[PDB]
């Protein structure tokens, strides 16, 4: 059923995983019309299905073309990310296939479980987890390869970088959670903390800075003060 | 005007006919039914007084044999029987209509009731959803589980309704997984009516069935396959205008029968709300709409 708090370290075992977020499918910019009534500029927008064990992130990006004289495009969101899981399930070879697929959002079951009615064996779960992965377009070069695509792509990036040389998939995990919470809180301020420090660079083939371990317990405390600044505010507590 | 008579009544029981019912004593000099209505499929159910638990009957048709019923003190129960001596039943039925030991089927000239309800149920159709081939009658009880139940124990005793499961490879077209899925059509009108049916008679009389062994029996099972066979007609974009005009009322006299103690039981909530409120044909079903806003409109 339901992935928790209760069966969390499930999510670092050996069975293959992948979360999918769809928070980013459907893009759309709120505007008024000539005539003064409102419309929406849909923009290119992704789908995050993410390994959690590997940081092995399958970036499905979403061209707004796949929107052209379509209805209700909230609801062939979610079939359209189901569709697109399904295709990136048949493309991998039988043993690099999920055992379970788990979605951020309740309403991707049914489109998911239709579209892998082939996949019986395939487990698709929800989440009781309230994860940050609406924030994936808070990383620079996440969303800098969303926005310049001009066609249907898919991008492979590992969104741990290295850290799993020096670190385990649960603390791995523990730490984008907490970088995506940060950015989705309060994005400038989390940018200001990745970024203050010039001598520290992100390499061509990263996404996050190069810090040593030591660097990472100090942003790591900047990112939990970020969120409890924040959190004192939204509730005046 | 067939019979079905009685050997006896040895143990305190309320016998059902259709939807009509009566109380036997203990050893009551009860000796069967007779004036039974030519031309409809019949059901005859007991629940015994000391033990209310299973309800059970057998679903017959007067035309197909000469029917009785005699208690079997070893399986504890009143089982249907045929009598292939033509003239020893004559004889039998005689006797017990002359000293006046049995009850009348008791119809009001007016009322179609029973014709509403089994308008498309046929005796041969129920013989492939029960299936015991040596008796030209059905037995259905309370507890009885269907192929599908079965599927998510015993094979010859289940009542082998049309499997419909909406998130299944027969109801999704590979390549029409969200068409297929929010509008039924294909699964209805392909799948359902042209493959396995053959016609919305077919359809029409399981889902009569599945309804009558909902309500006579209590049976799970079959209050989920008639629950199950109107959603996925109101889930069809495109169904003909006559099915749905049959099916407003069809539903009509089976909302309009239902004991209304027994609605909290044997009526789906989202079904209902999702058929009458939500649905392509939300706005199809005037008869239904109306008689479930003014029976139960707690449940909407």
């Amino acid at each position: 059923g339901a992935m928790n708090s209760s069966n969390y370290a499930e999510l670092f075992n050996n069975d293959i995983k992948l979360f999918v977020d769809d928070t980013n499918v459907y893009r759309v910019t709120v505007h008024k019309t000539f005539e003064g009534n409102v419309a929406t500029k849909a923009i290119n927008g992704c789908i995050f299905t993410l390994n959690p064990k590997t940081g092995h992130l399958f970036l499905k990006i979403i061209h707004t073309s796949v929107w052209a004289g379509q209805k209700r495009l909230s609801q062939l969101a979610k079939w359209k990310t189901a569709e697109e899981v399904s295709a990136l399930v048949r493309s991998l070879p039988k043993e690099e296939q999920p055992k379970q697929i788990i979605v951020t959002r309740k309403a991707m079951l049914d489109p998911l479980e239709v579209h892998m009615l082939d996949f019986p064996n395939i487990a698709i779960r929800p989440t009781e987890l309230r994860l940050p992965f609406s924030a994936a377009m808070s990383i620079d070069k996440l969303s800098d390869v969303v926005m310049k695509a001009t066609e249907p792509q898919m991008v492979l990036f590992n969104i741990y970088d290295d850290w799993l040389d020096r670190i385990s998939s649960y603390t791995a995990f523990s730490r984008l959670t907490l970088l995506l919470r940060a950015l989705k809180t309060n994005e400038e301020s989390a940018k200001m903390i990745l970024l203050s420090d010039p001598t520290i660079t992100i390499k061509s083939y990263h996404l996050w800075p190069s810090f040593t371990d030591e660097q990472w317990i100090t942003i790591e405390s900047q990112m939990r003060d970020l969120i409890l600044t924040e959190y004192g505010r939204k509730y005046n507590v | 005007m067939n019979t079905v008579p009685f050997t006896s009544a040895p143990i305190e029981v309320t016998i059902g006919i259709d939807q009509y019912s009566f109380n036997v004593k203990e050893n009551q000099p009860f000796h069967g039914i007779k004036d039974i209505p030519i031309g409809h499929v019949h059901v005859i159910h007991f629940q015994h007084a000391d033990n209310s638990s299973m309800r059970y009957g057998y679903w017959f048709d007067c035309r197909m044999g000469n029917f009785y019923i005699q208690y079997d003190p070893k399986d504890g129960l009143y089982k249907m029987m045929e009598e292939r001596d033509g003239a020893k039943f004559e004889n039998i039925v005689h006797n017990f209509k002359e000293r006046q030991m049995m009850v009348s089927y008791p119809k009001i000239d007016e009322d179609d009731t029973w014709y509403n309800l089994t308008e498309f149920v046929q005796m041969d159709k129920i013989r492939k959803i029960v299936r015991k081939d040596e008796n030209q009658f059905s037995y259905v009880d309370s507890s009885m589980t269907t192929v599908q139940e079965n599927e998510l124990s015993d094979p010859a005793h289940s009542l082998n309704y049309t499997v419909i499961n909406f998130k299944s490879r027969e109801a999704i077209r590979p390549g029409h997984e969200m068409e297929d899925f929010l509008d039924k059509s294909y699964y209805l009108n392909t799948v359902m009516l042209q493959g396995i049916f053959k016609n919305s008679s077919n359809y029409f009389g399981e889902l009569q069935f599945a309804f009558l062994n909902a309500m006579f029996f209590g049976n799970y099972g079959s209050s989920l396959q008639w629950h199950a066979m109107i959603e996925l007609i109101c889930s069809s974009a495109t169904v003909p205008k006559h099915m749905l005009d049959k099916l407003d009322e069809i539903l009509y006299y089976q909302i309009k029968t239902l004991p209304e103690q027994y609605s909290d039981i044997l009526l789906n909530e989202r079904v209902w709300n999702i058929c009458l409120y939500s649905s392509f044909q939300k706005n199809s079903l005037h008869n239904t709409e109306k008689i479930m806003e003014n029976k139960y409109p707690e449940l909407l």
